[PDB]
């Protein structure tokens, strides 16, 4: 077409990123959540029947050896948008033979959803991804929003109640919290929204410290369930 | 592994038959990977929690500790939590109860769990109340309150209010314990309050 | 350079000398010739050394890539595909002699790819201006199955004739071991060739060569 | 303002057009169901040909988009028959740049991208059919995934897609709730079983297409009448 | 509490379900398996009458496409 | 959802243009083909709209290659548009590989050919259906049918047009699958003349084709001797229905 | 490098030498020259290896594809056929001469011969590469129409085994792969059993 499809209302708001932000909200909770040694995020991956192989399709996604995203919203677009980030991620690697920094592959998945809302046939990504990297001696944890725009955040939480999780956050998030604790505080705030007894199968969560971004397995997933119960 | 299987049954069957032979299984397990030692120090604790004994099963705490953070599953709250759950679920009032859960909560503090850490301190408290040692009680549920405070969850807030409530009607007759208990009250007021929470309240 | 491999009966251990001249004089005495392909695949390098380099870290770079989107172990089929497929494009002007080995869910596998594009699945192969030691030593004392001790000594024999019996060869062995579990880069493996061991210091004194000017600068910390 | 084309995000998310894609899908008229056993991974599918003029072997929704890979479509047929052919284009090139069979979880995957791109772009629209790849995984075993015009790939132990896919859907899952292990004859009887009962229908071995692969077996074989026959025969003495 | 279970019913499984199920449709869920009971010629209601029951009274599946989550 | 494009589905989930392609399909005169158990025979009732035109001045039969005969039916402008691209499809498959294209092959190319130009809205569906057929030694005789959508199904007997519920009738009443095509030109001939509606089109001409092993797997035009031997059979029929 | 490619009633027999040498040096001394193309195809490979193993590769997939398309085996015509269109597109950028033997449902027991330059012709045995020549004429001597399968294995390594044994750039084990109505059955010849002459 050629025609950019996303064009400001005469109240000066772009009303297509406004009903991506409301797909994003519609989507599945999840939190992600700094601590002092790493990151954790979480995020509600219940089926609709057992039928469902939960271990085929993974809601949270490593990109590179030390950086994880997880989203929120539609997941097709979570899957061409975490492979853009493995591509940006390789480019940057093979330009620069040194993994690439959180911040400059948060800064270029964001100029990929703003291409995407600038450019002419196509529709804004109907996800808002949650990065978690571990460059350099530092945790990162950035929201990308449909809009393009990355912001830096010590915990949030995005999903169908993520103001109330942001609210609980709040409440319960300090800086001094250590990476066991904060899966904890993690495991807490998706449940705060959970509608059904949380299995260690209908949740997922991924830990990003010194050693690099790691997805839990189930059985870790359960022992923290165990001790959060 | 297959070894670790095949006395597993054994343990298994001797449960069924004679308990003290599958029990003295699972101590040699113990003695004698990581997953078949984690396992085994779960059943002999169930079962140790069954037959109502506490000293051995002190003595098993204090054993696994070093070897149980140590090995694996820095998590090993989950241990932990069970094992002390284990003995004051099989309250026994053998004077041991709070060494352990001052040495766990020690513990917890150098791993640095938090949450662990006040859930202990709570039920600590609780077991000085039911030893009578009401001063300690009295200070320990006052900081754990302080801490609680600032770190809102309110359920684990209403149980020691409610701790300090009764401490105080067993020793600082009631212009107190009336305090506390309608601090209790008005911090469950605003979540849900469990049936055994809001029964506890009642 | 000389680079070597042979399959043995646990896995696969690649092993190449260390020197890169620039000419006919030796520019490095420690070059990295094995290069990280995944986490069970390593090539050696001989040839062009920014060609052979950049050509590896393109396809380890696909392969990281293609291993995220899978979530499987990557394959030696895989990368000998994707190395020979792109020399062939570039019509073997991208000179890039590799001896490409790893160890995938198939059983250990060692190719010998070559700049224009063809492939050889061979169980010990040897490339390089040693190749010709490299496969001397080879011919002579390879048999089928070897242990991991007695595969790392004679890859370790092979590199060593190939350096002392050619020139523009390495000074150091360097080697790397694949198997179902462990990774070993073994980097030195031995120094055949360490150094002269220079007499008695003989520099100046402290001050010979004065300057016609001088522009220190304090620059902020 | 614009739920005619799919870039526009009807103003709470809601892709119209995606689902209308899915109620095109529904609205193909048939019904195909996937179970998976132990070792075996197995497709059936409703077969009707209400005319006597068509040729009946031409009729066909099971597919092999390579010698290990097969599939049932559901939906439109020119679009079953062009996912399918693009499916069959990305395995071929998959074996070609990588060296090894395309896993049915990436191909599931490309063509759910390819889906997914439809549903991006507003010149195209998102093709109306269900696609349903059976294969057998050198270590995972018999997998069986569905693709959908959204471009959700999501791997299933028993699925099903057509007009009936909610029913046929709650009886494997009836299913599934007990004793999941199935033999081959055991998960071939359960997905012809879930058919029939979901459709109210006595099976005979025409109007039904059956694809099955095996560990012993990996080659993706479309059973023909006699072996219908057989395990229908067996259904009914059982 | 006014009808006869049989002691395998345990109603914990169908109570511990995402579903928007008013009163009036637990007592139809009820209600439809005693009906059941009565249709097979029991005075005893089994887990199968409730499994029925539920699965017959709680037809709400449909649509919520999985893309969107 | 509208009905405009191409790209567009109903809240139905039916896209609607296709529909509308279709139903230009069913307006033009008739077009059957008849599968027998050695060739596939053509037939179309040619409607002479003037009398100006010339016989065979509108040609629905094309030869798509030396095996393969397509008959069409609906708009003659997109009908000739996929003649032309069916017959480059063959010619290109001949060159790439050697050997005749397969009737199966060639019909799902065009059929997919179909389908790209009803998925986009840049473009349009076809407004045309046809009926491939080919016989060939090693694969027996082949009849395809392709609609505006793009599904390309085998058949026995197949019919399009106007009358194509009629002409499916009048084929169901025999046994193709055992009769020769010498005779199957016979009773195509008959087919066409009872499905067409005189009062309703009244000028009339039939145009008839086979191909099958007389032909050596080839397909021509029915001579003029055989195409009015089967004329005159239909018109006794005709005469003996009436009576 | 030496290939031949004889027919018999039923079948073929394909045969190489596994040598491959880089000048003067044997780069590889138990090559594969046979390739396996669809399921009974087979190509013998001689010229550059680059070139050579290119071509039967993107042959290999542009003839799966074309059987997956059609949901019938290959022809050996079709093989032989997708071969010369690349080698006579690309004469100036390839060197390979290439022999496409196999089995087919419909006219089994094919042997083509497309040799460097693209030319597609069928031939009841077919001989190519570098030691081509010093066997070539001893194969036109020896040659009889009513081969059987093992007679054709017979001459197939005898032809070989005098190539290899005359030419300095072929030598080292022979590959023998027969193709028929079974299926294909591969041996080789290492050492004795490759035959010996004077």
């Amino acid at each position: 077409y050629s025609f950019s499809l996303t064009t400001f209302s005469p109240s000066g708001k772009l009303v297509q990123i406004e009903y991506a932000l409301a797909a994003v909200a519609g989507g599945a909770p999840s939190v992600g959540i700094k601590a002092a040694n790493g990151v954790v995020l979480a995020t509600e991956k219940k089926q609709k029947s057992i039928l469902y192989d939960e271990r085929s399709v993974h809601k949270v996604e490593p990109i590179t050896k030390h950086i994880g995203l997880v989203y929120s919203g539609m997941g097709p677009d979570y899957r061409v948008l975490v492979h853009r980030a493995r591509k940006l991620a390789q480019q940057y690697y093979l330009v620069y033979q040194e993994p690439i920094p959180t911040a400059q592959l948060v800064q270029r998945v964001a100029s990929v959803m703003q291409e995407y809302t600038q450019s002419g046939g196509v529709r804004p990504f109907g996800v808002s991804l949650l990065i978690c990297g571990w460059n350099e001696g530092r945790p990162y944890l950035f929201q990308s929003d449909p809009s393009g725009a990355y912001f830096a955040w010590k915990a949030t939480a995005m999903g169908k109640n993520y103001v109330n999780g942001k609210t609980f956050l709040e409440k319960r998030y300090n800086e001094d919290l250590e990476l066991e604790d904060a899966i904890h505080t993690a495991i807490l705030t998706l449940k705060e929204s959970f509608e059904g007894q949380m299995t260690e199968d209908n949740i997922e969560v991924g830990i990003c410290n010194e050693a690099g971004f790691r997805r839990l397995t189930p059985t870790e997933v359960k022992d923290y369930l165990a001790a959060i119960a | 592994a297959a070894a670790a299987v095949v006395e597993f049954q054994r343990a298994q069957s001797l449960l069924s038959t004679d308990r003290e032979a599958s029990i003295d299984i699972l101590h040699s397990i113990v003695k004698r990977a990581v997953q078949v030692k984690e396992q085994s120090i779960l059943e002999l604790g169930s079962l140790l929690a069954k037959t109502g004994q506490a000293a051995e099963l002190g003595g098993l705490l204090k054993y696994v500790r070093p070897f149980l953070n140590s090995i694996s599953k820095a998590k090993a709250a989950r241990l932990v939590r069970s094992l002390l759950d284990l003995f004051l679920d099989m309250e026994a009032a053998t004077g041991q109860e709070v060494e352990l859960c001052l040495e766990c909560i020690e513990w917890a503090k150098s791993e640095k769990r938090t949450f662990l850490r006040q859930a202990l301190e709570a039920r600590l408290v609780s077991l000085y109340f039911d030893t009578k040692r009401y001063q300690e009680a009295l200070h320990l549920g006052s900081q754990l309150l302080r801490e609680l405070k600032k770190m809102d969850d309110k359920a684990l807030l209403v149980e020691v209010q409610l701790l300090e409530s009764k401490t105080y009607h067993a020793l600082s007759n009631l212009p107190k314990a009336r305090a506390a208990l309608t601090s209790a009250r008005t911090t469950a007021n605003a979540i849900y309050c469990p049936p055994k929470l809001q029964a506890t309240l009642d | 350079t000389t680079i070597a491999g042979v399959v043995y009966k646990d896995g696969i251990v690649l092993g190449a000398d260390t020197r890169a001249t620039e000419g006919m004089v030796v520019a490095d005495k420690n070059c990295s010739k094995i290069h990280f392909i995944s986490p069970n695949i390593y090539c050696c390098g001989a040839g062009t050394a920014a060609d052979t380099d950049m050509t590896t870290q393109l396809i380890s770079s696909n392969l990281e890539l293609h291993s995220l989107s899978t979530g499987r172990l990557p394959r030696v089929v895989t990368a000998n595909r994707m190395l020979k497929q792109m020399l062939f494009r570039y019509q073997g002007y991208i000179g890039a002699a590799l001896v490409l080995g790893g160890v995938d869910v198939t059983g250990p596998h060692l190719y010998s790819i070559y700049p224009h594009g063809s492939t050889d699945k061979l169980p010990y192969v040897t490339m390089g201006s040693g190749s010709l030691a490299a496969m001397a030593v080879f011919e002579d004392k390879f048999r089928p199955d070897m242990e991991e001790e007695e595969a790392k000594n004679l890859v370790s024999e092979a590199i060593a004739a190939g350096i002392f019996n050619d020139l523009g060869s390495g000074s150091n062995i360097d080697l790397c071991v694949i198997s179902k579990n462990k990774l070993d880069f073994l980097r030195p493996y031995t120094v055949p060739n360490k150094k002269g061991t220079r007499l008695g210091r003989y520099r100046c004194e402290k001050g010979t060569t004065a300057v016609l000017t001088e522009k220190i600068t304090p620059l902020e910390i | 303002g614009f739920d005619r084309h799919i870039t526009i995000f009807s103003p709470e998310g809601r892709l119209y057009q995606v689902e209308y894609a899915f109620k095109a899908i529904n609205q193909g008229g048939l019904t195909s169901v996937a179970v998976r056993g132990k070792d075996c991974a197995v497709i059936v599918t409703q077969k009707k040909v209400p005319d006597k003029l068509l040729d009946s072997s031409t009729v066909t929704h099971l597919f092999k988009i390579t010698e290990n890979i097969g599939c049932v479509m559901t939906g439109m047929t020119a679009d079953s028959r062009s996912q399918v052919q693009r499916a069959r284009y990305e395995a071929a090139n998959w074996k070609y740049k990588y060296g090894y069979e395309i896993p049915v979880d990436m191909l599931c995957k490309r063509i759910a991208d390819i889906s997914q791109v439809y549903t991006q772009n507003a010149e195209m629209r998102p093709l109306g059919c269900c696609m349903i790849l059976i294969g057998i995984d050198e270590e995972q075993g018999p997998q069986v995934y569905k693709c959908d015009p959204a471009g959700y790939y999501c791997g299933f132990k028993a699925t099903a897609a057509g007009v009936k896919q909610t029913e046929s859907t709650s009886f494997l899952e009836k299913k599934v709730k007990k004793k999941f292990d199935w033999t081959f004859e055991q998960t071939v009887e359960t997905a012809i079983t879930c058919l029939s009962t979901v459709l109210s229908i006595d099976f005979k071995p025409s109007e039904i297409e059956v694809g099955v692969v095996t560990v012993e077996n990996p080659k993706f074989r479309i059973l023909t009448e006699a072996e219908i026959d057989a395990h229908l025969v067996a259904l009914a003495e059982r | 509490s006014k009808m006869n279970l049989s002691e395998e019913v345990d109603l914990e499984d169908y109570v511990a379900r995402p579903d928007k199920i008013s009163g009036a449709d637990i007592n139809s869920i009820c209600q439809e398996s005693g009906m059941l009971a009565v249709r097979e010629n029991r005075y005893i209601v089994l887990a199968k009458d409730f499994e029925k029951a539920y699965k017959t009274v709680i037809k709400k599946d449909e649509q919520e496409h999985e893309f969107y989550k | 959802g509208y009905d405009l494009s191409a790209s567009t589905f109903s809240p139905d989930g039916r896209v609607f243009q296709v529909e509308y392609a279709m139903k230009a399909v069913e307006n033009s005169s008739t077009a059957i083909g008849i599968r027998c158990k050695d060739g596939v025979v053509f037939g179309v009732e040619k409607l002479v709209l003037s009398k100006l035109y010339e016989e065979g001045s509108n040609k629905r039969l094309f030869n798509v290659d030396r095996h393969v005969g397509m008959a069409v039916a609906g708009l003659l402008a997109d009908a000739r548009s996929l003649a032309d691209i069916a017959r480059e499809e063959a010619s290109n498959f001949r060159s790439n590989f050697g050997y005749n294209i397969p009737l199966k092959h060639l019909a799902d190319r065009v059929a997919m050919y179909v389908h790209a130009y009803t998925l986009y809205s840049a473009v349009r569906p076809f407004g045309c259906s046809f009926m491939l057929g080919s016989y060939s030694v090693n694969d027996g005789a082949q009849l395809y049918m392709i609609d505006p959508s793009g599904v390309s199904y085998g058949y026995w007997g197949c019919a399009i047009g106007k009358a194509r519920q009629a002409a499916k009738t009048e084929i169901e009443k025999l046994q193709m699958k055992e009769m020769t095509c010498r005779d199957i030109v016979k009773e195509v001939a008959k087919i066409i003349y009872i499905v067409h509606d005189e009062v309703k089109d009244k000028a009339f001409e039939l145009e008839l084709s086979w191909v099958g092993e007389l032909t050596n797997g080839r397909h021509e035009i029915v001579p003029k001797d055989i195409r009015e031997e089967a004329e005159k059979y239909a018109k006794e029929s005709l005469k003996e229905e009436d009576e | 490098t030496t290939i031949m490619a004889v027919q018999f009633d039923g079948g073929v027999v394909l045969g190489a030498d596994s040598r491959t040498t880089t000048g003067s040096y044997i780069a590889n001394r138990v090559t594969d020259k046979l390739t396996p193309i669809h399921d009974r195809i087979f190509c013998c490979r001689s010229g550059s290896a680059a070139d050579t193993q290119a071509v039967a590769d993107a042959v290999t997939y542009q003839l799966g594809f074309h059987s997956i398309e059609l949901n019938e085996p290959p022809l050996v015509h079709t093989a032989a056929s997708l071969f010369k269109e690349m080698c006579y597109r690309y004469r100036e950028d390839l060197m390979a001469g290439i022999i496409i033997a196999g089995w087919d449902p419909q006219e089994g027991g094919q042997v083509y011969s497309v040799p460097m330059g693209g030319m597609m012709v069928r031939q009841s045995f077919a001989i190519g590469g570098s030691g081509s020549s010093y066997i070539y004429g001893y194969v036109d001597a020896t040659y009889r129409e009513g081969m059987t399968k093992e007679e054709c294995l017979q001459f197939t390594a005898n032809a070989l085994a005098l190539a290899m044994e005359r030419d300095g750039s072929s030598g080292g084990v022979i590959r023998l792969a027969a193709i028929a109505e079974s299926g294909v059955e591969r041996q080789v010849l290492l050492g004795d059993q490759i035959p010996k002459f004077a």
